[PDB]
RNA sequence: UAUCUGGUUGAUCCUGCCAGUAGUCAUAUGCUUGUCUCAAAGAUUAAGCCAUGCAUGUCUAAGUAUAAGCAAUUUAUACAGUGAAACUGCGAAUGGCUCAUUAAAUCAGUUAUCGUUUAUUUGAUAGUUCCUUUACUACAUGGUAUAACUGUGGUAAUUCUAGAGCUAAUACAUGCUUAAAAUCUCGACCCUUUGGAAGAGAUGUAUUUAUUAGAUAAAAAAUCAAUGUCUUCGGACUCUUUGAUGAUUCAUAAUAACUUUUCGAAUCGCAUGGCCUUGUGCUGGCGAUGGUUCAUUCAAAUUUCUGCCCUAUCAACUUUCGAUGGUAGGAUAGUGGCCUACCAUGGUUUCAACGGGUAACGGGGAAUAAGGGUUCGAUUCCGGAGAGGGAGCCUGAGAAACGGCUACCA
RNA sequence: GGACUUUUACUUUGAAAAAAUUAGAGUGUUCAAAGCAGGCGUAUUGCUCGAAUAUAUUAGCAUGGAAUAAUAGAAUAGGACG
RNA sequence: GCCCGUCGCUAGUACCGAUUGAAUGGCUUAGUGAGGCCUCAGGAUCUGGGA
């Protein structure tokens, strides 16, 4: 989530050991980190470009991602940095021989690389527990919006 | 004791949980070093599986590196500046990571004067040709020459005092030293 | 008959704590603390016996006391202790100057001295030699195995120069 | 359950091993070691239960301890000792030396091999890193650690090991086309050359197989291990070369050896 | 903590409790074959219809079905083996046929007294029970 | 292995229940009871209470023996056989029992540790230890202080122990050491250059911190600050070195330092031999116990996906006193609201949240045999929890242990 | 190796998979419930077959299918290839 | 012929109900707070700042 400031905690936010020495006259000033997390996602450039620190962001961060993949629907974006997706899914009750709606609410982290708003499906990754919850990370946006920009005024 | 389980603690859904067994002494977490400044004093702790760990508790000298001059000094430790998870450890003088303190600078300016042949603030042979095979590298920084006035430099603790019984840290420097001076003085 | 326990003070009996070493408490575990009861150090009527010192030999001699002298049971036993019981510098050599207990077997009258330990022999000697000569002897080794694969290495750098000078 | 387990109940024992159900309610915990549990054998069960040569477990032990029976070249002396895929089982008396190795039906057979392939094993390079001081080495499928390996050596490739001295005389990469010895699975047992390799970033690359009688499967490459090329195979194979017929097929051969 | 000892019973038992027709017929099988009770009865024609049910299962699966083929020819081979199924009868829709007497004539009881060396079913008995 | 039958009416056809009927690895009880084999069994109720006995101890040639122990013989005047006791070591964290609690917990199948600890076994692994560095530091081996025992005692009482006198080590506590080499910093002198030099120290591993290396997405140029190797003194730099993963700040290495400095054998058994300048010099066989780091094996801890019975006469739940997330720290073996501080207002819910019930441990399974189902699983294997109820903790690799301790309650 | 991929459901095949239990093959425990044995000789110095197979499903993984059933796309062109 | 209710008897079950009725079990505010662990002190004694 983010946005503005970068340098808006108590704590002066940076990168593990990723130093500038101010006697060696740069143009760009703080030199960053980032990495190609694998399995096929480009790391979106708006994690190079970008400014914000996130140790949580699997592009610019130390977590790293591993096991499941999963996509869902998001559903919920209120929390700072991260959000709730829904993934939906039918159940087999074989008595019936027949299958109903169930879902779940897998909370994720998502790095400022990406915006997402509600309802934007999305593809997460599995890490190593980030929170009390979340234990998946947003590490691709499939839709967009949802033609939003074709919703406007008068001709 | 203290229990590091989650066992406790609602279901996010924020369902009551029961109780399931008893406290588990792997899932245990024991209480704070709260180290202090002074007088070394230092508890090893036995952990799990063999494994010492060092508490300190008064700690008064640690090593402390100028980052864009490679080098390390152990030097005492003044005091504590700012924190940004409590003020209290301000107060109390409390070491621990990320602390910001001041240390005493005079073994960085030893070295410095003794290796740029310069020195801070306001005649051997091959002594001359190394200072002078030296400068144009020797411009250090608006606000790290400063301090040296003081004799007392602006550094981060990195180390954890509760766990190795070391106090290590680096001096602050460029935009990390920009941020500490600004809360710093804007709250002075 | 609870022990008294020297500096507890009070003329009185407490419950204490007690752990490994330490006075009226013999562990039955490793790490194993029983909580007992404990006379206080001062001296008080309740007492049925003082466990006394002397320190200062007075005028008269008291009979059962001053006037009999027992012997030490036992004799130096470790290397130098034995140096230290008579004074000799390492050199008077301990094997004649251990300390010899005869005894009787009906008709068999026999002698039996200890066991110098730590006493230097060319036993052990000879493993401080075996010591020394190993850690050098495989250090050399170590160095040979590395320069053998410093070869393989170069002869592949060679290999590869002649692999990119084929095409 | 506070502690590590030391017991092993007969019924949970590995099946493989072929334990009557009676007779006891306990079987041998193999000991820690070179092999994992559920993929070793004893050996105490190799003596007793295989070899028929003791009767009580006593007396195991007390063939064991005349230093009769040496794995792999050392002496081992333990009756639960855990003994594992290639290893050499060597009765000095009896002049007699086993490799271990696996059936079709997927257990270790008593196998009697030469008195001089018993002086070399096989062993699969699990892995390969950079150690101390900057020296690499591999580590193979029963826990040796040997410095100084081939640069062209990593992982999944098969080694020949000298036994006598710790080292390796030779290697075989994982290409496509080269003899292979399932070690697991329900094709655990079977052998042969390798069609080719699904590979799938995340885990479980399958390796698709045939032998030498066009017959196909696949399993988990981590339930390969190399051995050779199509014919000449590095290791003297049991009888039924590890081909596996159908059921009806080991019905004829079984009936068709028939007449006394 | 030790293995479990397996088991299993021999027999099932009639539906109605009294058909006395059935019972006709099987106090007939008994005093036919020289047997004590109804159970020597209950526990043959349970295994006879467990067979006509694996049959029945098989005849189902394709004709040279891997199983049909492998677990038929057991069947029948079995069969044939004890001497119940006959010999041309030899495909299994006779098994699915089969019934009970083809199963009683061929107990030792019974067969001690067909040739010779008995006279009586009952004689065969007491003879074979005698050592 | 696809079956019904009696009972409503004066008679009739339906509805429909009651009854009959059959099995139960399903308990009991009654009556009866001869042979073989097989063999469950204080679960249900009261995870209610328990007399007494037993259920965890352990020694190799090979840590410790002056038993004032036995045996004497067979070489042993330091020791030697055998060996009580006691020290030291290791195990007692397995096993066995029970099903009390426990309903998204356990448990199952399926993942994760690029999120950790790991006795042991197995494989690998250590020339670096001292000091201003000629009148040297025990290395031919440095320190005491204890049990056992001896003796003096106390109490109704216990696997109670006191005062005194001894004496061991693989207990406790110390502390020597070994090749060459290179690279770094200093640098006395000399002499002006384009600049070089005696010789001085630092440099095992581990710990803590900071900075670098760890390339590769196909090819090339100029210049700044330093400054590498070879002159054919304008100058060139030509060959140039790279590990694994889907992926990392990985494996590994280098630089400046830090440490009440981790480890680097003061250990024990069998043999006793080479070799001369004959010093009892220098060497030297087999193998036991160890010892750091890595690996392996035994494990463990967390962990992804999906799946639980009845209940709405439970509809809103969650944040007092963390409920959802962010930053920082602390704490842990380690991730993590695990805890704290600051900050935000979140998380769940008719696709049933939350609450209640369970005469609920979960599974492999068990019973009933057209099929679809219904019911059951305390209970021989796996997992889990407990040891009268709670909490707390020592020891240790591993316990929140109960045939360990401490407290409160009963 | 680079550069990118509208979403599902269903279905086929396969991996990974505990044993005992169930189904089931082999074998004359004297029969049988069982058991995993056993069977052949030179029975004076050994020969030898065995310890199958299937099921294992809801989920996850791997793969063949492209009917049936969803989902997304170019209408203020803020389209598509170059 | 069937048949409805009050009313009377005997028996049995459930309900409502003064007793601000009673018991068991699970959570729990507040007050009080054992014990061990951590920690600041303490120094009986016992040797080299530490025990
Ligand atoms: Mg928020
Ligand atoms: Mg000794
Ligand atoms: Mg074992
Ligand atoms: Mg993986
Ligand atoms: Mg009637
Ligand atoms: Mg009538
Ligand atoms: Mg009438
Ligand atoms: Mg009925
Ligand atoms: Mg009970
Ligand atoms: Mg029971
Ligand atoms: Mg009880
Ligand atoms: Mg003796
Ligand atoms: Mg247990
Ligand atoms: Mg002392
Ligand atoms: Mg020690
Ligand atoms: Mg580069
Ligand atoms: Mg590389
Ligand atoms: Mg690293
Ligand atoms: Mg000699
Ligand atoms: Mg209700
Ligand atoms: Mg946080
Ligand atoms: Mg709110
Ligand atoms: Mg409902
Ligand atoms: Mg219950
Ligand atoms: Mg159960
Ligand atoms: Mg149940
Ligand atoms: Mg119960
Ligand atoms: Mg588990
Ligand atoms: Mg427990
Ligand atoms: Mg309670
Ligand atoms: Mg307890
Ligand atoms: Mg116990
Ligand atoms: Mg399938
Ligand atoms: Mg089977
Ligand atoms: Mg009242
Ligand atoms: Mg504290």
């Amino acid at each position: 989530s983010t946005e503005l400031t970068v340098q808006s905690e108590r704590a002066f936010q940076k990168q593990p050991h990723i130093f500038n020495n101010p006697k060696v006259k740069t143009s760009k000033r703080t030199k960053r980190w980032y990495k190609n997390a694998g399995l096929g996602f480009k790391t979106p450039k708006t994690a190079i470009e970008g400014s914000y620190i996130d140790k949580k962001c699997p592009f610019t961060g130390l977590v790293s991602i591993r096991g499941k993949i999963l996509t869902g629907t998001v559903v919920s974006t209120k929390m700072h940095r991260t959000i709730v997706i829904r993934r939906a899914y039918l159940h087999y009750i074989p008595k019936y021989n027949r299958y109903e709606k169930r879902h779940k609410n897998v909370p994720v982290h998502v790095s400022p690389a990406f915006r997402v708003q509600v309802g934007d499906i999305v593809t997460v990754g599995q890490c190593r527990p980030i929170s009390k919850t979340v234990r998946f990370n947003v590490v691709k946006v499939s839709a967009a919006a949802g033609k939003a920009n074709k919703q406007f005024a008068k001709f | 004791g203290i229990s590091r389980d989650s066992r406790h603690k609602r279901s996010a859904t924020g369902a009551k949980r029961a109780q399931f067994r008893k406290k588990r002494k792997f899932e245990l977490g024991r209480q704070p070093a709260n180290t202090k400044i002074g007088a070394k004093r230092i508890h090893s702790v036995r952990t799990r599986g063999g494994n010492k760990k060092y508490r300190a508790l008064r700690i008064e000298t640690g090593n402390f590196s100028w980052a864009s001059e490679g080098i390390s000094k152990k030097t005492r430790i003044a005091g504590v500046v700012y924190h940004p998870s409590n003020n209290e450890l301000v107060r109390t003088n409390t070491l621990t990571k990320a602390a910001i303190v001041q240390i005493d600078a005079t073994p960085f300016r030893q070295w410095f004067e003794a290796h740029y042949g310069q020195t801070l603030g306001k005649k051997s042979k091959n002594a001359e040709r190394k200072w002078a095979a030296r400068a144009a590298s020797a411009k250090i920084e608006s606000s790290v020459e400063s301090q040296f006035s003081a004799g007392r430099l602006y550094a981060c603790i990195s180390s954890r005092p509760g766990q190795s019984g070391r106090c290590d840290g680096y001096i602050l420097e460029g935009e990390e030293l920009a941020f500490y001076l600004r809360r710093l003085t804007a709250k002075k | 008959g609870f022990p008294m326990k020297q500096g507890v003070l009070l003329p009185t009996r407490i419950k204490l704590l007690l752990t490994k070493n330490v006075s009226c408490y013999r562990p039955r575990r490793d790490g194993e603390r029983k909580r007992k009861s404990v006379r206080g150090a001062i001296v008080g009527p309740d007492l049925a016996v003082l466990a006394l010192v002397i320190v200062k030999k007075g005028e008269q001699e008291l009979e059962g006391l001053t006037d009999t002298t027992v012997p030490k049971r036992l004799g130096p036993k470790r290397a130098n202790n034995i140096r230290k019981f008579f004074g000799l510098s390492k050199e008077d050599d301990v094997r004649d100057f251990v300390i010899r207990r005869e005894v009787t077997k009906g008709e068999k009258t026999y002698t039996k001295a200890p066991k110098i330990q730590r006493l230097v022999t060319p036993q052990r000697l000879q493993r401080k030699r075996h010591q020394r000569a190993l850690k050098v002897r495989n250090a050399q080794a170590q160095r040979e195995a590395a320069a053998e694969y410093a070869q393989l290495l170069a002869k592949r750098l060679s290999e590869r120069k002649a692999e990119k000078a084929e095409i | 359950a506070r502690g590590p387990k030391k017991h092993l109940k007969r019924l949970a024992a590995p099946h493989h091993w072929l334990l009557d159900k009676l007779s006891g309610c306990y079987a041998p915990r193999p000991s820690a070691g070179p092999h994992k549990l559920r993929e070793s054998l004893p050996l105490i069960v190799f003596l007793r239960n295989r070899l028929k040569y003791a009767l009580n477990g006593r007396e195991v032990k007390a063939i064991l301890m005349q230093r009769h029976v040496k794995v792999d070249g050392k002496v081992r002396t333990d009756t639960t000792y855990p003994a594992g895929f290639m290893d050499v089982i060597t009765l000095d008396a009896t002049n007699e030396n086993f490799r271990l190795v696996y059936d079709v039906k997927g257990r270790f057979a008593v196998h009697r091999i030469t008195d001089e392939e018993a002086s070399y094993k096989l062993g699969k390079v699990k892995k390969v890193q950079l150690g101390k001081k900057g020296v690499p080495y591999v580590v193979t499928h029963d826990g040796r650690t040997i410095r100084y390996p081939d640069p062209n050596i990593k992982v999944n490739d098969t080694v020949k090991i000298d036994l006598a001295s710790g080292k390796i005389t030779d290697f075989i990469k994982f290409d496509a086309g080269k003899l292979v010895y399932v070690t697991g699975g329900r094709n655990l047992g079977r052998i042969g050359t390798i069609v080719h390799k699904e590979r799938h970033d995340g885990g479980f690359d399958l390796v698709h197989i045939k032998d030498s009688l066009d017959n196909t499967f696949v399993t988990r490459l981590n339930n390969v291990f190399v051995i050779g090329e199509q014919g000449k195979p590095y290791i003297s194979l049991p009888k039924g070369k590890g081909i596996k017929l159908s059921i009806a097929e080991e019905r004829d051969r079984r009936r068709a050896q028939q007449g006394l | 903590p030790r293995a479990p000892r397996t088991y299993s019973k021999t027999y099932s038992t009639p539906k109605r409790p009294y058909e006395s027709s059935r019972l006709d017929a099987e106090l007939k099988l008994a005093g036919e074959f020289g047997l004590k009770n109804k159970k020597e009865i209950y526990r043959i024609s349970f295994q006879l219809s467990k067979i006509r049910r694996a049959a029945r299962d098989l005849l189902t699966r394709d004709e040279k079905d891997p199983k049909r083929l492998f677990e038929g020819n057991a069947l029948i081979r079995r069969l044939v083996r004890v001497g119940v199924l006959s010999e041309d009868k030899k495909k299994l829709d006779y098994v699915l046929a089969l019934k009970v007497e083809d199963f009683l004539e061929r107990r030792l009881q019974t067969q001690v007294y067909k040739l010779g060396l008995a006279k009586s079913v009952h004689h065969a008995r007491v003879l074979i029970t005698q050592r």
